[PDB]
């Protein structure tokens, strides 16, 4: 009984941030990321399963989406998305479209392309309720380079707050 | 080493298709499972897959095309090759100074 | 012809469709020899301009 | 279902299942020297 | 002129129809390796995606399981999971759908014999105790005692009996399809049991008692059953040596199942002929 | 069965450009379309099924269609069209009108006339289904020359594309 205050739910396995180490290019240090595996005292190794929303973040912007109808065509097996899209019963779409921008002169309003772009698909955060404030501060033009911080915020496993506006967040038990 | 293919094969439609597609768009890039496959071309897959990942980066560096798959359909199982960076073998100067003007094959035809 | 190397036969598996009791063996008996070395297009495309050269 | 053939080599890609044998008592060959109590196989039969 | 092989109906010509194209892949094509490196295609596409799905390799361990080879620089991902889920796949399609569709046919059946014969409610007529006296004053089988005879129930090899239960369930379904009952029907029926009937008299009969028919061995090897999807049903013998078994001195030096079987199915389908004996000969290999 | 894939339909014959060849009149050289007929091995001659599109161009372009109601009226035999259409189910007429252009002085007028008339002439290539992209770029108006040169976008018989604007025409078997 009143040890229940505990949430018998778990969390799965989580994408991570250089999980796979990084990557020199002579351009810079990519991050490659993958899944971690956390050994034991003996053996048995173990996938991490922390900071499940940032997992969902790099699933979210590192996955290609369905491309838009244009009367050139896409071969068939290019045209991106997941199948599993048709079972799920939210009515949304999997992954982002960053890489779809249509490139133009004028790079400011490329960097405010890439901006809507990366906002309209991180708001998926806050439609599976996940975080509840995703942000971003894409702030540069240069030659090509630019600076995109993510800010995912989050709330903790137990509500600590009374009278707020808004209202929960459905999967507050991840801790966001 | 191991391609399946004989080579001028896939050459002559790499060439035609860069020919033909570029006729009047000449900033039009042939690369991508879109605008860079080889319809002509059918392979059956193969257990390894002939350039290992460390050695197209190594060729994509040394301006180099590099051929590969289209769909992951295992082994045997017809497929189909598309390019990757479609780029000239340039990559140095005149006076020895790294360039990458010429590098892709489009800018060469916007020169033009 | 030095460049078929990699033949993919259907004899030593268990495809549903198989002589039982048959097998191949693949050689390169001979090789490849002299190719040509032409080095004549100044005369015979000069002024003659294309756009794309393939080469075989 | 095609399997590939390089030159030199054996239908199907590379890879050998292995072998294994095991054989145990040994076969008698004339050169070797044999003790009290030792045993050997001569046309499938111990000895 | 044309050539006529025996059939369910006598001797029919036959012929061969052009090969179409369309036959779907059976299970002999399934393979762990050939559809653990399918599933790969099954996940999305983009930059968490196209490097491991290109690194992908399969390799095969000692029993079977084509697993993925995990070289000193690999990255944990989703890929090997799909390595893993199509390498199942293929598992347990050839441990569930192979059986069960090799077991529904009476000519496919390994594992499912007696079962089959259960079904067939095929009943031997050596074996029980109040058997026909024209069976024979003593069936190979029985050994003597001062109150009569005594039948020995034998315990076959276990390779022995399957493939004798798998002939005789072919030749019980080929029976069940109705045949007249000429010379060459019956020696068709009865053809898997490596048995043939041939008569005795040469001069047209039907004016004299006994129109015998002697029974004739074809072959001393049973046709066997292959488990596998591949390969080729291994033959085993159609007989046993008594002193071997250690069966009791009375019986016959060998003994053969498939005869004994034949002798049953054919003396019930020529019962109600009026005058026929059946002149069993010792038969050794 | 698996080597099924052949469209069972086949093509009748087809006007072509220059089958009767050049006309030669000291001011050109013109191309006198008919029948092309192609010989075998051994005699047999037969009518050649080439170029499909571009034989019902030509014939959509070099037939005359109905003239207008005019006050004065036309000779019984004279107005232009043909009596096939009368049991058509689609509801169009056969032919072309650029014949019949009100001449006018501002030859850049008669060329936008002549460029509207051939264009809804050549519209029905798409209206029937056989083109999809069909359009024209007649640019000159020198004495009384003008060029016209006519584009016709085709399709294969096979779809190779996935997520088109558009539709597979309705005839792609001809393969435009």
């Amino acid at each position: 009984c009143t040890v229940d205050v505990a949430d018998r739910r778990k969390r799965f396995w989580t994408t991570q941030i250089a999980a796979c180490g990084t990557s020199s290019d002579d351009c810079g240090d990519c991050a490659r990321p993958g899944l971690q595996l956390m050994c034991n005292g003996q053996g048995q190794v173990t996938v991490s399963t922390d900071n499940y929303a940032v997992g969902l973040a790099l699933n979210i912007l590192l996955t290609d989406a369905s491309k838009a109808d244009t009367g050139c065509g896409w071969t068939p097996g290019n045209r991106g998305g997941f199948w599993g899209d048709s079972f799920r019963s939210d009515n949304l779409r999997s992954g982002s479209k960053i890489r779809q921008v249509p490139t133009r002169t004028s790079m400011r309003e490329t960097v405010s392309l890439i901006r809507a772009y990366a906002l309209d698909d991180l708001k998926k955060l806050v439609t599976y309720g996940v975080a509840k404030s995703v942000d971003v501060d894409l702030t540069y033009r240069g030659s090509n380079k630019i600076d995109m911080t993510v800010i995912i915020q989050g709330v903790d496993g137990n509500e600590s707050r009374v009278g707020l506006t808004g209202e929960r967040i459905s999967n507050a038990w991840v801790w966001s | 080493t191991t391609y399946p293919v004989l080579p001028y094969l896939t050459n002559a439609a790499y060439g035609a298709l860069s020919a033909c597609s570029t006729c009047n768009n000449p900033e039009l890039n042939i690369q991508g499972q879109t605008f860079g496959l080889l319809s002509c071309i059918n392979m059956p897959e193969s257990c390894t897959p002939g350039w290992t990942f460390g050695e197209v980066t190594q060729l994509q560096a040394n301006g180099f095309v590099v051929s590969g798959p289209s769909t992951t359909s295992g082994q045997g199982n017809y497929t189909s090759p598309y390019i990757y960076n479609d780029v000239t073998n340039y990559l140095r100067d005149e006076k020895n100074r790294p360039n990458a003007t010429f590098r892709d094959a489009s800018s060469r035809r916007l020169a033009a | 012809g030095n460049h078929l190397s990699v033949i993919y036969t259907n004899l030593g598996s268990c495809t549903s469709v198989t002589p039982e009791g048959v097998t191949v063996t693949f050689a390169q008996t001979t090789a490849g020899s002299v190719n040509p070395t032409p080095n004549d297009y100044a005369t015979v495309v000069n002024e003659c301009c294309f756009a794309v050269y393939v080469l075989s | 279902k095609l399997r590939p053939l390089q030159v030199g080599g054996v239908p199907g890609c590379a890879n050998i299942p292995g072998g294994e044998d095991c054989q145990c008592w040994p076969e008698w060959t004339a050169d070797n020297g044999y003790f009290f109590g030792d045993v050997v196989q001569q046309g499938g039969v111990l000895y | 002129m044309n050539v006529l092989i025996p059939g369910i109906d006598g001797m029919v010509s036959a012929g061969t129809l052009e090969y179409t194209g369309c036959c779907p892949p059976s299970f002999a094509d399934v393979d762990e390796c050939t559809l653990a490196t399918a599933f790969v295609g099954l996940l999305p596409s983009g930059p968490l995606w196209d490097r491991p799905k290109y690194e992908a390799i399969t390799t095969i361990t000692e029993a079977g399981n084509c697993a993925a080879c995990w070289t000193t620089d690999h990255c944990p991902t989703l890929v090997d999971y799909a390595v893993n889920v199509g390498a199942r796949l293929a598992s347990v399609i050839e441990r569930t759908i192979w059986p069960a569709v090799r077991e529904s046919d009476p000519f496919t059946a390994v594992t499912s014999t007696a079962d089959w014969l259960n079904r067939f409610d095929w009943v031997n007529c050596f074996e029980t105790s109040c058997r026909s006296k024209e069976l024979g004053e003593k069936t190979p089988i029985e050994y003597m005692t001062d109150c009569g005879p005594v039948y020995v129930k034998i315990t076959y090899p276990p390779s022995l009996q399957q493939a004798f239960e798998s002939a005789l369930i072919k030749s019980l379904e080929r029976l069940s399809m109705g045949i007249i009952k000429n010379l060459a029907a019956i020696n068709f029926v009865i053809e898997p049991l490596k048995v043939r009937v041939v008569p005795v008299d040469t001069t047209d009969a039907c004016e004299n008692e006994t129109l015998c028919v002697v029974l004739e061995k074809t072959s001393d090897f049973f046709d066997g059953v292959n488990a596998n999807t591949c390969g080729i049903p291994t033959p085993v013998a159609a007989y046993i040596d008594r002193d071997v078994m250690q069966l009791p001195s009375d019986l016959d030096k060998y003994i053969w199942p498939g005869h004994m079987a034949a002798e049953c199915i054919v003396r019930s389908l020529l019962s109600h002929v009026s005058r026929f004996c059946l002149i069993r000969t010792e038969q050794a290999p």
